């Protein structure tokens, strides 16, 4: 598990994977509703 | 401006252009009872990429299970029978290497980098990942929203997301037309474990896939390392073989917010194994390219021909003069997608939108396709010599690394079937005959149906009507 | 003129083999006498696919295993080029 | 469509499109 | 009507002003061309009860109204403080004060028990001759077909769209693009997507209501009889 004395994936999944932030939710008009 | 201009007035020195043939070594190559291929080109060093090239892309989809080839390549590394994706990682972590999978339309391929010591090891895993590799649906469900993701992501990238529009506009009806990643609606629910199966089971058969490998490799390792793997391969049913017929059109994207404006013009062209190939290179390379920092650089009659209009004081006898307060072109670029069936040949010009309802995109799209006309007409022998040392220098241009020969090399051996050497290739390079190019260019170009993909503010674009009148003279 | 180099033709189920090659051919007449007609089935070369046909045949006839070579359309014929000698 | 006073959107009441 | 519970506590009709339409006038001046001369002094006039009738908002009884209203939502706010809101409500929400309603929004739920023969004719009429015309099998909404002209432009029409939120905006164009493409072969969007009378919300009259007003007023608070 360790490569080269480094929990290197233990790394990984606290530091390679941040979290993306999408388009902003738009709040929909009740009358929009219908398809 | 008081310092004077002495280049006007002075005698300067041609270049000419003078090519460098260093022999490489040759490509071997072998093939299994089986089928399955290995190619290998050895040269001196300490490093070696090593791969396999599979020939079933994103081609062969029917809009049913449109994606399925990357949910395949994701799921891949979700680990096998024998290994998880813990120990690949771990595998692969310590001989320090990456494992890069790459999907395209008609091709895939899982490379390596690594040390000559560490080829077999290598070759063990691709092995593994490719044949053995579990696909359970729990992961199927886990990998849903990473790819959509992906193609949110991916779905930001202009220039992918025009040539995109370029094929669906073109091919429509065949998977060849279709996005790599796929509809939405496909990522989140439709795709499913018995479509990977399907797909894996129909598409990676044994004459259907090569073991590639570039640098300091031994290619009697290499083949007992393949018929130990690969050996055992399916001689599954031959690649498909139907019509894809191209269909003249347009598809164009509204977005008037956008800084720049991107426009593809494609034509129909043979595929990549037609005997026009190197013509059509060829003819590629005489559109040439230009970028906006050469400015009236251009060494290309095309890209030329477009650029200096914005430099033209344009007096006439009768009308004011009407000169562009500067040059709008961000680049200008010819290609050619080839295909074992089919072909687009064409330019992709980035400028500025421009003053709304101006006459920018109007003056560009009339001098481009009057230029294609015109190379359709007559070529010059300088400039047919030009295209030609261009295109000698391209294809070396390629080859830096073991990485890129082994891609090459793996491309080759899918397409052609073998690895054509470059000495051969250029055999045939200095036998095309300017009349010989000048009627693949007439063929191919005049009064034909074009294809069109538009991104930006298509308020002063031309619409598909006009530049479909544009393809030909009234002189002719 | 510039067209294919000669190839062979090869049939896997049958198993039958044979040479081809583009032959130009043009309306009969006179002759030049300070010509000796160069290599036209195998332009620009020294015309060595005759003796790569002469020592492959042994080899094609007595059976190759050609799974490793591209078809011809969907047809059973593979085609083997003759650009060098064929030992497999 | 619109919502009623309380926010919430009530089911809309059966309705035959009149005919010719 | 979703209105009418707060019109029944303010001492108004719970029913729709679309009734109560009547006339008052013989001649309809300023004559307006090119009607045909008798015609164009308004003595006989034809109408189909849908028309606009926009003047009628300069009238004491609609503000009343709309100022009952807002007396109400300010209250509710000095109740709780949450002021903002409850000004930014959308102009769709019953409690707005300029909330608007299309006679046919409560035609199929109405009352119908206090209403004279004349107004039963009037209900019926709205359905049916709302079915005639048949801007629902387009996938539009009536205030869609609002638009302004390139000469003679209404002014607050033009007003009322710049108010409309982006995405609101942007669904209007967008329906309108449909519409238009479907009226290239003259064709209908499949009867399940048919608009449900409730469904075609009056969203762009309580903007031109309210630039109608805005406009009005500083003509009743002038600087100067002969100021500009
Ligand atoms: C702007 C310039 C456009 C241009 O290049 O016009 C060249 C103009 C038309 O050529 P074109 O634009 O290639 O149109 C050919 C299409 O096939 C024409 O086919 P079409 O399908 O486009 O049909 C429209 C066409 C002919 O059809 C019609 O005009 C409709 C039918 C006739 C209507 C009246 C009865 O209209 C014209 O020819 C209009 C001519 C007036 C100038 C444009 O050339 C000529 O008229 C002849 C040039 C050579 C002689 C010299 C004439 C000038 C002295
Ligand atoms: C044929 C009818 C000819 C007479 C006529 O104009 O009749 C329509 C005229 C009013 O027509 P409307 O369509 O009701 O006009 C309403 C306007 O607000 C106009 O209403 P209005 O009653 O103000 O219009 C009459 C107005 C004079 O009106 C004008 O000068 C402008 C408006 C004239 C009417 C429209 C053009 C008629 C041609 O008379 C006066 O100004 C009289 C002096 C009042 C001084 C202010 C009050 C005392 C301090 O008078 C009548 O209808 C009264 C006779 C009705 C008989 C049948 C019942
Ligand atoms: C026959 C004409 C009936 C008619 O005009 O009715 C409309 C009228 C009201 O319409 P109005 O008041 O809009 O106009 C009358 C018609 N013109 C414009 C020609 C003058 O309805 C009634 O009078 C209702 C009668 C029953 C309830 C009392």
């Amino acid at each position: 598990n360790a490569v080269g004395g480094l929990a290197t994936s233990q790394i990984r999944d606290l530091v390679g994977n941040p979290a993306k932030s999408g388009k902003p939710v738009v709040k929909m008009p009740p009358y929009l509703k219908p398809s | 401006m008081t310092t004077p201009s002495l280049s006007s007035i002075l005698r300067h020195t041609r270049p000419i252009f003078k090519e460098t043939l260093r022999a490489a070594r040759p490509t071997l190559q072998n093939a299994l009872p089986n089928g399955f291929r290995i190619a290998s080109e050895s040269k001196d060093g300490d490093t070696c990429t090593v791969g396999v090239w599979i020939d079933a892309g994103s081609r062969w989809e029917t809009e049913k299970n449109n994606g399925v080839a990357h949910f395949l390549e994701h799921m891949n590394f979700k680990g096998t029978g024998k290994r998880s994706r813990q120990d690949i990682e771990f595998g692969m972590e310590k001989m320090g290497a990456h494992l890069n999978a790459y999907t395209s339309r008609e091709h895939t391929c899982y490379y390596v980098k690594c040390f000559k010591k560490d080829v077999p090891e290598a070759v063990d895993i691709l092995a593994d990942i490719l044949l053995n590799s579990k696909r359970t649906e729990q992961d199927l469900d886990a990998e849903r929203q990473t790819i959509v993701q992906e193609k949110e992501d991916v779905e930001a990238r202009i220039d992918e997301v025009l040539m995109d529009h370029l094929h669906s506009a073109a091919f429509e009806g065949s998977g060849l037309g279709l996005s790599i990643l796929g509809p939405l609606e496909n990522i989140q629910k439709s795709i499913t474990k018995g479509m990977i199966d399907d797909f894996v089971k129909t598409h990676y058969t044994g004459p259907r896939m090569a073991l590639v490998g570039s640098g300091a490799v031994d290619h009697g390792q290499l083949c007992d390392l393949a018929s130990k793997y690969f050996g055992a391969l399916p001689t599954g049913q031959p690649k498909p073989s139907g019509f894809t017929r191209f269909l003249g059109g347009d598809k164009r994207e509204t977005n008037q917010l956008n800084p720049l404006t991107h426009v593809a013009v494609a034509f129909q062209t043979p595929g990549i194994s037609h005997p026009d190939a190197i013509k059509i290179k060829v003819l590629e390379q005489l559109l040439g390219s230009y970028s906006r920092d050469k400015g009236e650089a251009a060494y290309s009659c095309f890209a030329r021909a477009i650029v200096m209009d914005f430099y033209d004081p344009k007096v006439g006898q009768f009308f004011r003069p009407n000169k562009a307060g500067h040059n709008p072109i961000h680049s200008l670029n010819a290609f050619w997608a080839p295909y074992s069936d089919v072909g687009l040949l064409g330019f992709y010009a980035i400028a500025e939108p421009g003053k709304s309802y101006g006459h920018e995109w109007e003056n560009i799209l009339h001098y481009a396709m009057r230029e294609l006309i015109r190379v359709s007409r007559n070529i010059s022998e300088e400039e047919f010599e030009r295209a030609k040392n261009q295109l000698k220098l391209q294809t070396m241009l390629q080859l830096d690394g073991t990485t890129n020969i082994a891609d090459d090399i793996g491309r080759q051996v899918l397409s052609f079937g073998a690895r054509v050497p470059l000495a051969s290739f250029f055999e045939q390079l200095d036998a095309i005959s300017r009349e010989d190019l000048i009627r693949v260019a007439h063929e191919y170009f005049y009064d034909k149906d074009p294809v069109v993909a538009v991104i930006g503010d298509t308020d002063n674009v031309p619409e598909y009507d006009a530049l479909r009148a544009v393809t030909y003279s009234v002189d002719l | 003129m510039n067209h294919e180099r000669p190839w062979v033709f090869l049939n896997k189920v049958t198993g039958k083999w044979g040479a081809c090659g583009w032959q130009p051919f043009w309306k009969a007449t006179s002759q030049s006498l300070n010509y000796i007609p160069d290599n036209f089935i195998a332009l620009r070369t020294n015309g060595s696919w005759v003796r790569n046909l002469w020592q492959s045949s042994k080899v094609l006839d007595r059976g190759l295993n050609a799974s490793g070579y591209p078809t011809v359309g969907t047809t059973d014929w593979v085609r083997i080029p003759l650009d060098a000698p064929l030992e497999a | 469509a619109t919502t009623a006073v309380s926010g919430e959107l009530l089911t809309k009441t059966p309705y035959t499109r009149p005919g010719y | 009507m979703n209105d009418a519970p707060i019109l029944a506590k303010l001492g108004l009709s719970k029913v729709n002003t679309y009734y109560f339409q009547r006339r008052k006038h013989i001649f309809a001046l300023p004559i307006t061309i090119p009607n045909f001369p008798l015609a164009a002094l308004g003595i006989f006039r034809s109408t189909d009860m849908f028309e606009e009738r926009t003047l009628e908002r300069y009238s004491r009884d609609e503000r009343e109204k709309t100022l009952g209203k807002a007396a109400l939502l300010l209250k509710e706010a000095k109740e709780k403080g949450n002021y903002s809101e409850l000004v930014r409500l959308d102009p769709t929400d019953p409690r707005h004060p300029y909330y608007f309603e299309h006679p046919w929004q409560s035609a199929l739920k109405m009352d119908t028990v206090s209403l004279t023969p004349y107004q039963q004719y009037l209900r019926w009429h709205c359905l049916t001759y709302r079915a005639m015309h048949e801007w629902d099998r387009q996938g539009l909404l009536y205030d869609d077909l609002m638009q302004p002209k390139a000469l003679a432009t209404d002014p607050f029409l033009e007003e009322a769209i710049l108010r409309l939120p982006y995405n609101q905006r942007v669904e209007r164009e967008r329906r309108l693009s449909r519409a238009y493409d479907l009226a290239l072969r003259r064709e209908y969007l499949p009867d399940e997507d048919c608009i449900h009378p409730e469904d075609d919300v009056a969203y762009l009259h309580p903007y031109y209501h309210m630039v109608v007003d805005e406009h009005r007023e500083q003509h009743e608070n002038p600087v100067d009889v002969y100021s500009r």
